[PDB]
DNA sequence: CAGTCCCTGTTCGGGCGCCG
DNA sequence: TGGTCGGCGCCCGAACAGGGACTG
């Protein structure tokens, strides 16, 4: 008996129509059990084929959780609702969250089930549950409450959320709280033990309003990955040719790079393995270049209107490099990941872990998730990615095949 | 209250701002009219159909075709114009059940609902739009106008509404009988239990009573008490299954339409018959105009078709699924980008077979194609059994390790073991990581004129070796490849090559063993003969070394 | 600095097979 | 006679996307 905030799609846009993909037996069993309880509790109810909208559903286990979590791929619906959540009820982003020594992420999605959902909107939350070997046709549902993973859920519930938060916020003014979809980001500068304790305080606070979470971040530890030039006692023609190619590409980012004195070293038509002593002019040109690469790019700043783009490169030996940017060659952050889960045995698991970590940093730093350019073949990713996914959100991605002429980001 | 109400209906709006179909009927031959009039008049007595006064301003064509393997006739309505204006549904039929999915059951019953579409009520408000006019032996007698009171055949909402309505009815029975297996596909029901045969028939009749309550009638004629059951085009036996026999046309002269039937038959056959190959038979269909046109069979498509028929000669069968035992998929390379696979649990007792022949990319190798087959098999398995089989692959463990660790794309194969069945899949050549000491260094470049299509390809080397070759009807890309080919032709068994072509370097670094381009194939042929090749890239027009010199030669 | 042309890869609708 | 609906599979060709290199 709560008022339902009306919702509308962006003008001229129909609802999502996205086929359900095949699910493993364990995921289907988990979903059938989850949906039976949700139907009994009135959160969802069965629907007919007359509803023409569908969104994919599958199940995940969060890191170390061991307990299945229903997850709906609302990316198509969210884009169709995109104006409403950012324009009307959007959450301001705390520039200070990235500076806190410790940040914990809490899954408050269960709270969303309290509020009901606009009756006219429920037609768009439809999802079909498949059956092994197509024994039965698809069992369709739709949501009667605010669904987890929809971008309207945290916005409609923001009025409710702040009142629940407000006693805790006054008691600890310094602590910073940010809400992205089903997640609550809680950042303190306290020592480890006090921090964990204050999270328990905010847990009880959530409990008496009608959920345990242990995922801890340290955004101050986060560092960047500078472009680096090799140090060599002696340089072959091949070494200088590689260096010139790397510097020339780098000069699209740092305009102060100069290759003239290093190019002079390769004037002839020489064997690749021939050793070339460096001249003083080249030593200094190389020195000045190494200094420039320590510097920041001029006039790179985040723009709230523009989308974030993330690019990833597979460097081998379990190493991955990424760049986040909005305009080409204006990189807001660049990083490297090593020794992740599945290192040396599984590229797809490692790439999956990388996408999650990069998305998390973007939520913390900018309150957005980037669009990923993934170094993988579309069919390889789609076959396996859900097997390794442990997050409650899903970024946008596309697939690229760029062979690496030069190793600019790694060494 | 002229018509009674049976089971819950499904609201069905028209597309907004659009109105019901009006289009004149077909000039139906009187021979068909005899069958149609007899059946259609019967419908009104049941309440399936109703007469309408001219207050109903809608007309939609009608026709009929005989039920296969039966004397009965099928009553179809060409609702093409009504579909266009009817609201969109979400299909609930997500795929086809496969017999390899089925577990062994002690007692199996296959039963068929009768007049399944005609037993499900249409939406009350929507009933008006059905309207069609019946025809007579002459054009003198007008014929009555009729509106459906139930789901009709030829509409676009009929299958989804029936399947959803059927599922709702079945759900109470399956909740009361958790240990009964019911495969529901359209109106065909497969019922399997481990109950002893007498007790099983009790549940079967009890299920028939349950369906009867909602007006669903299961005639004895389509009841299947005794094996082998006929289900989804398969023959089901207690411990094995097989496809119902497939007849392949014998024609001495083949048209285009002929080959399509053939190909489509062999694809159906390859789900159990191992080693079916359609590559050369499909080669005949590429770039053809008329479906009617006659085409002669090459000695490739003929030899293929010969052994394809002989594989079908011997009867083969699949087994059923034992959740206790592992799933295993074995793949063999069949040549010319053709792969076949077998999925089994006990050795030599196959659950199903299949083929992956898709040519993907202009340049590729066997390792990529093997990876594609593994993915296709994995998704196919998740549909049928909900798990990934263990893979037995004709690729050495070290070959795979060299490929995936060095490739620039994320790539992965799930748990697998090596099987030593030739032909093994391997990398035909390996590019060096570092420049080769004592090998001649070839600086290669090529250019071409966009307008004339004339160009040059050439190289310069540290030893003083030089070449320039004129080329006609080429492109910049093609001359860049040509330059690399020239260096490979004219070099010893170990060679360093420096190019500024990102295009060429990208193709060659992916270690292709096959290409659509003949030029790449010749480059491959040379790469295989070398002992060591180091390819390196430099940026053009930067005044680098040999690259500047060879660029001047080919630009001329 | 636009505008092409190469070249590649994706998508989508057509035909057939199969199931109601 | 030629003619309907939905689902899935294959193989095809055409239409479309987009990234580099080169032309003014
Ligand atoms: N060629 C076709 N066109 C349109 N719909 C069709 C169809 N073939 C089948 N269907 C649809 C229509 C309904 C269903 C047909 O199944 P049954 O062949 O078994 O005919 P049923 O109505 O059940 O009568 P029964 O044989 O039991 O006496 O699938
Ligand atoms: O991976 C591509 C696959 O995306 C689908 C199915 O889930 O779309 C989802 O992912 C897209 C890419 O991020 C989003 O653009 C889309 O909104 C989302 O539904 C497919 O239709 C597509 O083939
Ligand atoms: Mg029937
Ligand atoms: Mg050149």
């Amino acid at each position: 008996p709560i008022e339902t905030v009306p919702v509308k799609l962006k003008p001229g846009m129909d609802g999502p129509k996205v086929k359900q993909w095949p699910l493993t037996e364990e995921k289907i069993k988990a979903l059938v059990e989850i949906c039976t309880e949700m139907e009994k509790e009135g959160k969802i109810s069965k629907i007919g084929p007359e509803n023409p909208y569908n969104t994919p559903v599958f199940a995940i286990k969060k890191k170390d959780s061991t307990k299945w979590r229903k997850l709906v791929d609302f990316r198509e619906l969210n884009k169709r609702t995109q104006d409403f959540w950012e324009v009307q009820l959007g959450i301001p982003h705390p520039a200070g969250l990235k500076k806190k020594k410790s940040v914990t992420v809490l899954d408050v999605g269960d709270a969303y089930f309290s509020v009901p959902l606009d009756e006219d909107f429920r037609k768009y939350t439809a999802f079909t549950i498949p059956s092994i070997n197509n024994e039965t046709p698809g069992i369709r549902y739709q949501y009667n409450v605010l669904p987890q993973g929809w971008k309207g859920s945290p916005a409609i519930f923001q009025s409710s959320m702040t009142k629940i938060l407000e006693p805790f916020k006054k008691q600890n003014p310094d602590i910073v709280i940010y809400q992205y979809m089903d997640d609550l980001y809680v950042g303190s500068d306290l020592e480890i033990g006090q921090h964990r304790t204050k999270i328990e305080e905010l847990r009880q606070h959530l409990l008496r309003w009608g959920l345990w979470m242990g995922y801890e971040l340290h955004p101050d530890k986060w560092t960047v990955q500078p472009i680096v030039l090799p140090e060599k006692d002696s340089w072959t023609v091949n070494d200088i040719q590689k260096l010139v190619g790397k510097l020339n590409w780098a000069s699209q980012i740092y305009p102060g790079i100069k290759v003239r004195q290093l190019s002079k070293l390769l004037r002839g038509t020489k064997a690749l393995t021939e050793v070339i002593p460096l001249t003083e002019e080249a030593e200094l040109e190389l020195a000045e270049n190494r200094e420039i690469l320590k510097e920041p790019v001029h006039g790179v700043y985040y723009d709230p209107s523009k989308d974030l783009i993330a690019e990833i490169q597979k460097q081998g030996q379990g190493q991955w490099t990424y760049q986040i940017y909005q305009e080409p060659f204006k990189n807001l952050k660049t990083g490297k990941y090593a020794r992740m889960r599945g290192a040396h045995t599984n590229d797809v698991k490692q790439l999956t872990e990388a996408v999650q970590k990069i998305t998390t940093e973007s939520i913390v730093i900018w309150g957005k998730t980037p669009k990923f350019k993934l170094p993988i073949q579309k069919e390889t990713w789609e076959t396996w990615w859900t097997e390794y996914w442990q997050a409650t959100w899903i970024p946008e991605w596309e697939f690229v095949n760029t062979p690496p002429l030069v190793k600019l980001w790694y060494q | 209250m002229v018509p009674i109400s049976p089971i819950e209906t499904v609201p069905v709006k028209l597309k907004p701002g659009m109105d019901g179909p009006k289009v004149k009927q077909w000039p139906l031959t009187e021979e068909k009219i005899k069958a149609l009039v007899e059946i259609c008049t019967e419908m009104e007595k049941e309440g399936k159909i109703s007469k309408i006064g001219p207050e109903n301003p809608y007309n939609t064509p009608v026709f009929a075709i005989k039920k296969k393997d039966s004397t009965k006739w099928r009553k179809l309505v060409d609702f093409r114009e009504l579909n266009k204006r009817t609201q969109d549904f979400w299909e609930v039929q997500l795929g086809i059940p496969h017999p390899a999915g089925l577990k062994k059951k002690k007692s199996v019953t296959v039963l068929d609902v009768g007049d399944a579409y005609f037993s499900v009520p249409l939406d009350e408000d929507f009933r008006k739009y059905t309207a069609f006019t019946i025809p007579s032996i002459n054009n003198e007698t007008p014929g009555i106008r009729y509106q459906y009171n139930v789901l009709p055949q030829g509409w676009k909402g009929s299958p989804a509404i029936f399947q959803s309505s059927m599922t709702k009815i079945l759900e109470p029975f399956k909740k009361q009988n958790p240990d009964i297996v019911i495969y529901q596909y359209m109106d065909d029901l497969y019922v399997g239990s481990d109950l002893e045969i007498g007790q099983h028939r009790t549940k079967i009749e009890e299920l028939r009573q349950h369906l009867l309550r909602w007006g669903l009638t299961t005639p004895d004629k389509k009841h299947q008490k005794e094996p082998p059951f006929l289900w989804m085009g398969y023959e089901l036996h207690p411990d094995k299954w097989t496809v119902q026999p497939i007849v392949l046309p014998e024609k001495d002269s083949w048209t285009v339409n002929d080959i399509c039937k053939l190909v489509g038959k062999l694809n159906w056959a390859s789900q159990i018959y191992p080693g079916i190959k359609v590559r050369q038979l499909s080669k005949l269909l590429r770039g053809t105009k008329a479906l009617t046109e006659v085409i002669p069979l090459t000695e490739e498509a003929e030899l293929e078709l010969a052994e394809n028929r002989e594989i079908l000669k011997e009867p083969v069968h699949g087994v059923y699924y034992d959740p206790s035992k592992d799933l295993i998929a074995e793949i063999q390379k069949q040549g010319q980008g053709q792969w076949t696979y077998q999925i089994y649990q006990e050795p030599f007792k196959n659950l199903k077979t299949g083929k992956y022949a898709r040519m993907r990319g202009a340049h590729t190798n066997d390792v990529k194609q093997l990876t594609e087959a593994v993915q296709k098999i994995t998704t196919e398995s998740i549909v049928i059994w909900g798990k990934t089989p263990k893979f037995k692959l004709p690729i050495q463990k070290e070959t795979w390790e060299t490929w995936w660790t060095e490739y620039w794309q994320a790539t992965w194969i799930p748990e697998w073991e090596f099987v030593n069945t030739p032909p093994l899949v391997k990398l035909w050549y390996q590019l060096e990581k570092e420049p080769i000491v004592g090998a001649e260094t070839f600086y290669v470049d090529g250019a071409a004129n966009r307008e004339t299509k004339l160009g040059k390809a050439g190289y310069v080397t540290n030893k003083g070796r030089q070449k320039v070759v004129p080329l006609t009807n080429t492109t910049n890309q093609k001359t860049e490849l040509q330059a690399i080919y020239l260096a490979l032709q004219d070099s010893g068994l170990e060679v360093n090559i420096v190019t500024n072509s990102q295009y060429a370097l990208g193709i060659i670094q992916a270690q292709p063993d096959k290409s659509e381009s003949e030029l790449v194939n010749q480059i491959i042929e040379q790469l295989i003969k070398k002992e060591k090749v180091y390819l390196a890239w430099v940026p053009a027009h930067k005044g680098i070394g040999g690259n500047e010199q060879v660029d001047k030669l080919v630009s001329a």
